[PDB]
């Protein structure tokens, strides 16, 4: 009906009682233009609104409310790749708006057609240090943990970059068959680096195989997070309708948590620990829902979501929740970086639970489990003699220590260097690991099965 | 910057291998220099 | 070794019949007098039936049952569930009950008895009424049965010291 | 009859809710989603909401049912997946064409096409019956035709009708009881209440040891059925490859797996994997499906749902518990479900008061608990059933010092580590004494003792061999090595060996499908025996360098020991570990002289 | 073990015997004190409590 | 008779002010179960009721309450013993009637008749690490901090089962003539471990010389506050008319305080740190007040509580406002469990302030405390020793220090070791203290009066 009151961006109408719950109002401004909201709770004889354009303008009583009638769903198309779009989809270089062939439900609860089958067959992101390691399958959502002190939007853009370049890779491995695409959302990131990932689809000629929405941190917090909702809406028809593997890569899940914690603050709804909401692992789910293999079994969603710790610790909210959701994680971290190395990836506590079953040898070999398990416990006690070195001196050193010491640099600057262009096979970063262990005997290793060892070693 | 949520524990675990070594090495370190000053006057002679 | 440990094992068995004879013992005394406390009960309620039935010399007794509950209520209507030859018994004092209301307390003379038409039976109380609130927030339960129960708590003490103390 | 007052998140708010309770089943809205009033304040009561909302209005009738919520537990649960609200998926996927469940769609608690055979009981006409008692059974799989058709928990009569053998529906009457009046007719199905624990003839306790098929898990602390365990996680260190292959080496009768909160991944694995594998007890046709009753919760879904999923799954392990079977019940993890509870917590707008977590939180964990352990089945004929409950606990915050694992080691009585290092390096389940205990050890040792082992003497030593190794690692880390005693040195290596052939193993022992406790037990004998011989050689003198060169061929037969599975001596015992211990005496023969 | 294989079913005699008097004095002051106890329990129920 | 609300544990029935603080109430449900519950706040028609048994199924108009008339108060009486309650103190034993012979007040206090006269003669709980290097006498409240870690019921019991056989032993010296009882409290606890506690006593005989109060788990959190509270009050009366010197055993303290903290979600109350109250002090001073002497002192109330460390932190809240109040403070440590000594007590940082003032003779002798003065002294220097042996070698050792480590062995082993089933009497435990100590000379033994030393080596 009317604006009763507004409480923080938080836009408090009061009004009678029929709509529908997400139902799209349009707020009539006197200033030329007219805005939607949408209802964020229903209540007793108002409702609280928060308005998806602006934060500023709403009058007492030169407001006018009309309802729409219909609670807002994405419409949906698989020609809206190749088409520039912002975070409400609407056109930004005038003319390529959404449209639809179908109307979906922006949170994909209605539909939910996952596939009851377990990450399959491999992808690869093209970097040694993710392939060999965290191996990545289709309908896997192992997120890439990064830190501020970082190109953490370097690392992002490499790994956009890389994506679709890999594919050849892999339908050679018969790991893909099927065409790929891209859908790329962005959220609360610099000017530079939007141009960055634009510039980056145009290089690699996927620019007509990818969707762009932009979100900026001067466009609203509510319509921040519905941005992946729309992303994620359409790469769940490309999987499902068109049976093709799908990859989603959704930035910045930090800005996506902010918006977030600014709402609830004139809600009924409380904040819980560290003043976050309790159900921002609620929220956090919705995200994530779309991600897994399709009905088909021949399409498949993959989702790479992006986290930069805002405060550097992994005990912090945003990352510590989104953890427990996925099935391990992958560090970036800034001492790498400092040195000079590039892409700089810790491995330490980097590790995917559900690495080995999903692979097998066809695609990869045997031995591409039991070698990444050598070089963890390496690397492990190479990292502890490091430190044990600076305090006391070398007197708490061994035979297996001194060679453990050479070994971690040897690892950090061959094996997880390389060039932004560069790209690499799977095969080919297995012959590289077993160099590495050559500096070894065979008696002290222990994390692999004698038999296996015997064959490729 | 170290993490902010629960590092107490692990911090603690820190003070006590700090402090084990404190006492332990400043046994044998007691020990050596008791040695040593036997040596020095048989050696002087 | 195993003398010895077979020994303890057979000691510690010749401590459970020790504890099962002392447990065995205090039971059974126990329970001879909680049979004894259930009939000093059970006599209360077949001279109490007695007093009830003779409806002249229970007159007073009702009148009073639902005044201590009044002093309780406090509330401008009450309502009375009786017995079938008791709610008769009510009717032909409600001047007398109400009065004495006004009497024995300083709020002003409850306004209506309301009769009830449920009524209660000799198969759960032996008597007594079930004073109610009008709306029916709250209860006053003065009934002989519910009264005998709760009399029983500090009754109880008194008994098993003047018997067993 | 309500009028919807507030819809906020899923959580639907609904003014003149009267004669209402506070676990009432509801059809909330025009829509009819499923739903339970939770709390009331006033008239308007506060209603969780087990279906979305995206379209739900104000202002339409909300209708009670008359009766709480209650899951359904009837025959047809095992070779079948359901979810926490316990619908069935599989049907869910041909109707609705929605492989999870869709919005607005309603489709009831068991499937109701299904037809049973039943077998009669053990009573007739104008007999007295009472609850848990057998009135019949249904032959329900090929491996087990052990369901019994029980008259509910709390129901006593006398049976007007014992229909005959046959094959009838579930739907379809077989039975009448009489109480006072007519109390009911039943069904092959039975309704029991998820929020209150299912009664019981007594419970006892915990004395019978059931082995997890982990060599690891049974030497340092014996497992029982009947019993509470901690497994700590992180989420990226193989815990959900240990859940899973736990619950295939371990051997119950049925077996319950409760995705409480889970990756979706993770479950569509377990749902895969079960029909493909074998079982030890020589099922066929899907074979461990057959054993499985199988509660599936993905985190993506309603919040609601995964409350509703460890109750559910409670009271199937209860359920069975009183026909006298014995249980095993994997739920993981419990810390997933008490981040549903934090979400609930905040969304209805209750206190939290537990460290930013819940205020219910420390009791509900304590609730769920409960409801596990040893017990002699419920109705007259007298059997043995028993619920282990292996609940999975693993960060919420903190390492160990969030409140979901503060609040279960104060419960659990068996608790087995997990440290992260180790996991790194790949050593795990490591189980850390220090981080371990068993409350039920000494009456456990005393039963394995009876059926021929000399364990209680083997779990001293392998303590103590653990135990010094951890300080002087101390000593080690900080001072270096330029010395350390002969004795010293005996035990580390000795420890590296225990390691490496127990602690170590998850598809690194081509044997663990099953293992024995005398397999166990013999192969714990070598190292203990290669200890005690070995700390005498050096103080009666010999060098400890002489000592280990002439140890040499023993010495690397037990560290090849994990591969080697029971095919010499008995089926449980193993010849050469036997074999070993007498040349290990020859070894000792040459070292000291 | 011997005795400890005489030491049941002496359990009862010496629970019975033990307890032979004590059961007989209970009954026996109850019968006496009854109606006392209970004409104090009917003047409390049959005036105000 | 009308429920407004149920807010999580705490239910807003509506009905009239005329009840009175902590009055009974009865919530009559129509599915003829009939719950008992206790008004924490009574306010203008509405009170606030915890439910002891559920807290929640009960409608909104099918319901009636019905008032009391009376407040709390415990049944006591002295024929109440050797029987197995709830947590209301109601019999599961399936045995009689509670009985009365007076009802006392569980509120906190019944008369609180706490002598201002100091603590004096022994009190023997048959475990010799606790007997002779902390001496507790009567009327002292000493607690057990131990651990998780711990199998911190089996100690619990082992104290209550060994107690009360140490007095034949004792009345022959002639410490007691008057009869020793045992109250134990068991709280939040496991099925199992409430049936061990029933079965330890029956194996000793020690069943009759207690009361057994259990409140399981299941059971809601207002009941387990209670369940001391009433075995505390039964106890004072025991102890003052009828003269009898008893034992309190309270485990576990750490459940009690949880409790306290979970409740409060409707309260304006709001806790302290970590979560736990501000008024924490208050609720432990509340059990603490009934400890002590009793009035005419030959009987005494004596306690020791049982606090379980779940994470090891001894700047754990529960703990330190615990330890300020108590009379010194016994800590159990993880690490002799692990060697696989039991009890485990490491007698290092253990204390008894008033060590001195509870010996004596009779059920002590006078060379008691230079004995304790030696052990203790010898014990810590031992541990010290340990750490210096594995670095110098067992061939580089000295004298002082060799003595020292063949003390920490058999003083683990033979002194804080005992059996399941083997008592501890202090006259024995003083004994084995004498062979210890012997390999020492003279000449390294001198916290010990030359008077002594020539007794006793």
């Amino acid at each position: 009906n009317t604006v009763s009151g507004v409480n923080g961006p938080l836009v408090i109408l009061e009004k009678v009682k029929f709509p529908r719950y997400n139902e799209i109002v349009n707020l009539t401004l006197p200033d030329g233009t007219v805005r939607q909201g949408q209802v964020l709770e229903i209540r007793g004889d108002r409702a609280i609104v928060q308005v998806f354009e602006g934060t500023s303008g709403i009058d007492v009583k030169k407001t006018t409310v009309e309802f729409t009638g219909e609670s807002l769903r994405i419409p949906v198309s698989e020609d809206m790749l190749g088409r520039i779009f912002d975070g409400s989809g609407r056109p930004i270089d005038n003319g390529p708006k959404v449209f639809a062939e179908d109307y979906l439900d922006i949170n994909g609860s209605p539909i939910n057609p996952y596939a009851r089958i377990y990450p399959e067959e491999m992808i690869s992101t093209g970097v040694s240090a993710i392939d060999t390691m965290n191996s990545i399958a289709r309908g896997q959502k192992i997120p890439i943990f990064s830190a501020s002190g970082l190109p953490h939007n370097e690392i992002a853009a490499q790994i956009c970059r890389q994506a679709g370049l890999v594919r050849p890779t892999k339908d050679v491995h018969d790991g893909h068959e099927e065409n790929f695409s891209i859908v790329f959302a962005a959220m609360g990131v610099n000017l530079e680096t939007a141009r960055f990932f634009k510039q980056d689809f145009e290089e690699n000629g996927s620019l007509e195989r990818t969707s762009l929405f932009l979100n900026l941190a001067n466009d609203p917090t509510i319509e921040r997070i519905i941005t992946p909702r729309l992303a994620l809406t359409t790469a769940e028809y490309l999987a499902y309708q068109t049976e093709r593997h799908v990859l989603t890569i959704l930035t910045d899940m930090s800005s996506y948590a902010d918006a977030l914690r600014e709402v609830s603050a004139a809600r009924e709804e409380v904040p819980g620990r560290r003043g976050y909401p309790g159900y921002m692992y609620t929220d956090l789910s919705t995200i994530y829902e779309r991600a897994g293999r399709v009905e088909g079994r021949n399409g498949s969603i993959t989702q790479i979501p992006i986290l930069t710790m805002p405060n550097d610790d992994i005990t912090h909210p945003i990352p510590d929740l989104t953890g427990y959701i996925t099935e391990g994680q992958i560090f970036v971290d800034r001492q790498l970086h400092n040195k000079g190395i590039y892409p700089p990836i810790n491995v330490l506590p980097s590790l995917s639970r559900l690495m080995k079953s999903a692979i097998g040898e066809g695609m990869t070999r045997k031995d591409h489990g039991d070698v990444s398990n050598q070089l963890y416990a390496k690397y492990a006690i190479g990292k502890d003699a490091a430190a044990m070195k600076a305090v006391v001196g070398e007197e708490a050193l061994s035979i297996e220590d001194k060679l453990s010491l050479e070994f971690l640099e040897k690892f950090e600057k061959t094996f997880i260097t390389q060039g932004a262009y560069e790209d690499r096979t799977v095969f080919e970063s297995l012959d590289q690991a077993w160099s590495l262990l050559r500096i070894y005997p065979k008696e002290m290793l222990n994390r692999i099965s004698p038999k296996i060892l015997d064959e490729f070693y | 910057v170290f993490p902010t949520r629960m590092t107490l524990g692990l911090m603690k675990t820190k003070l006590k291998g700090a402090n084990q070594g404190y006492s332990l090495l400043k046994r044998k370190s007691e020990a050596l220099t008791k040695r040593f000053r036997d040596i020095t006057k048989r050696i002087d002679d | 070794g195993n003398f010895k440990s077979k020994l303890k094992k057979a000691m510690l068995s010749q401590q459970i019949t020790k504890s099962t004879i002392a447990n065995k013992m205090r039971l059974k005394v126990l329970s001879a007098r909680e049979q004894s406390l259930d009939g000093i009960f059970e006599e209360t309620k077949e001279k109490l039936s007695g007093i009830a039935n003779n409806r002249d010399e229970y007159k007073p007794i009702l009148q009073s049952l639902i005044v201590e509950a009044l002093l309780k209520l406090l509330e401008p209507k009450a309502i009375v569930k009786a017995l079938e030859r008791d709610v008769d018994l009510i009717e032909s004092m409600k001047d007398d009950i109400m009065r004495e209301y006004g009497e024995k307390a300083q709020r002003a003379p409850l306004e209506e008895i309301v009769i009830s038409n449920d009524y209660l039976n000799k198969d759960l109380v032996s008597g007594g009424v079930v004073v109610s609130n009008a709306s029916d927030k709250i209860e006053i339960n003065n009934t002989l049965e519910e009264r005998l129960k709760l009399l029983s708590e500090e009754a109880l003490p008194a008994i098993r010291l003047e018997l067993y103390g | 009859y309500g009028a919807i007052y507030s819809v906020s998140g899923p959580v639907v708010i609904a003014e003149n809710m009267i004669g209402c309770a506070m676990y009432e089943l509801v059809k909330v809205g025009h829509d009819n989603l499923v739903g339970e009033v939770i709390r009331i304040d006033g008239d308007k009561a506060t209603i969780q909401v087990y279906e979305e909302t995206a379209g739900l209005t104000v202002g339409d009738p909300v209708l009670r049912t008359g009766k709480p919520l209650s899951v359904e537990l009837g025959p047809g649960l095992m070779e079948t997946i359901y979810d926490g609200i316990q619908r069935p998926l599989k049907a869910i996927k041909e109707e609705s064409q929605s492989i999870y469940i869709p919005r607005g769609i309603d489709t009831p608690a068991l499937d109701r096409t299904i037809k049973w055979q039943f077998t009669p009981g053990k009573f007739q006409v104008g007999d007295h019956i009472s609850g848990g008692d057998i009135y019949g059974s249904v032959f329900e799989n090929s491996l087990i035709s052990s369901h019994k058709i029980l008259l509910p928990p709390r129901s006593r009569g006398t049976i007007t009708w014992i229909a005959p053998a046959g094959e009838y529906t579930l739907d379809e009457k077989i039975l009448e009881v009489e109480f006072d009046g007519k109390k009911s007719d039943f069904t092959l199905y039975h309704t029991w209440p998820v929020r209150v624990p299912r009664p019981v003839t007594e419970k006892l306790s915990a004395d019978y040891p059931l082995l997890t098929g982990q060599r690891v898990l049974d030497a340092l602390f014996p497992c029982v059925q009947g019993g509470t365990t901690c497994i700590p996680g992180a989420f990226g260190c193989g815990k959900t490859v240990i859940s899973q292959s736990l619950s295939k080496y371990s051997n119950s009768d049925a077996i319950i797996y409760v995705g409480c909160g889970e990756r979706g991944n993770e479950m569509a694995e377990v749902l895969m994997e079960f029909p493909e594998l074998y079982t030890e007890m020589s099922g066929t046709k899907e074979p461990i499906m057959k054993r499985t009753t199988l509660v599936a919760n993905t985190s993506n879904m309603p919040v609601a749902a995964r409350e509703a999923s460890i109750y559910t799954g409670i009271t199937l392990a209860e359920y069975f518990r009183d026909q006298g079977k014995n249980v095993s019940m994997i739920a993981d993890s419990s810390s997933r479900w008490a981040e549903a509870l934090r979400e609930i917590s905040g969304r209805l707008g209750e206190m939290p008061a537990d460290q930013g977590f819940p205020a219910y939180l420390g009791a509900k964990l304590a609730s769920f608990y409960e409801r596990a352990g040893k017990a002699v089945a419920l109705g007259s004929p007298d059997r043995t059933g028993s619920v282990s409950i292996v609940a999975a606990v693993s960060p919420a915050g903190g390492d160990f010092s969030d409140p979901v694992t503060t609040a279960t080691l104060g419960i659990t009585q068996v608790f087995w580590g997990l440290d992260k290092k180790l996991a790194q390096r790949k050593h795990f389940p490591s189980i850390n004494t220090s981080v371990s205990y068993s409350k039920y050890t000494n009456v456990l040792n005393k039963f394995y003792d009876s059926n021929y082992p000399e364990f209680p003497v083997l779990r001293d030593r392998m303590k103590e061999i653990l135990s010094n190794a951890e300080e002087l690692e101390q000593v080690v880390q900080l001072v270096g090595k330029s010395a350390l005693s002969d004795s010293d040195k005996i035990t580390l290596d000795v420890a590296t060996l225990i390691k490496e052939d127990f602690l170590q193993q998850n598809g690194y022992s081509t044997y663990d499908a099953f293992c024995p406790i005398w397999k166990t037990f013999d192969m714990m004998r070598a190292f203990i025996s290669y200890h005690d011989e070995a700390q005498k050689a050096v103080a009666n003198g010999a060098n400890w360098s002489k000592l280990a060169d002439s140890t040499g061929d023993v010495k690397h037969a037990v560290s090849s020991s994990k591969f080697f599975e029971p095919s010499r001596g008995e089926k449980e015992v193993h010849g050469e570990f036997e074999k070993l211990l007498s040349t290990m005496q020859e070894r000792f023969a040459e070292s000291t002289d | 073990e011997q005795k400890n294989a005489g030491g049941v079913g002496e359990l009862e005699k010496k629970a019975e015997a033990g307890v032979q008097g004590e059961l007989a004095e209970i009954k026996k002051i109850a019968e006496k004190k009854k109606d006392d106890v209970v004409k104090i329990l009917i003047e409390t129920v049959i005036k105000p409590s």
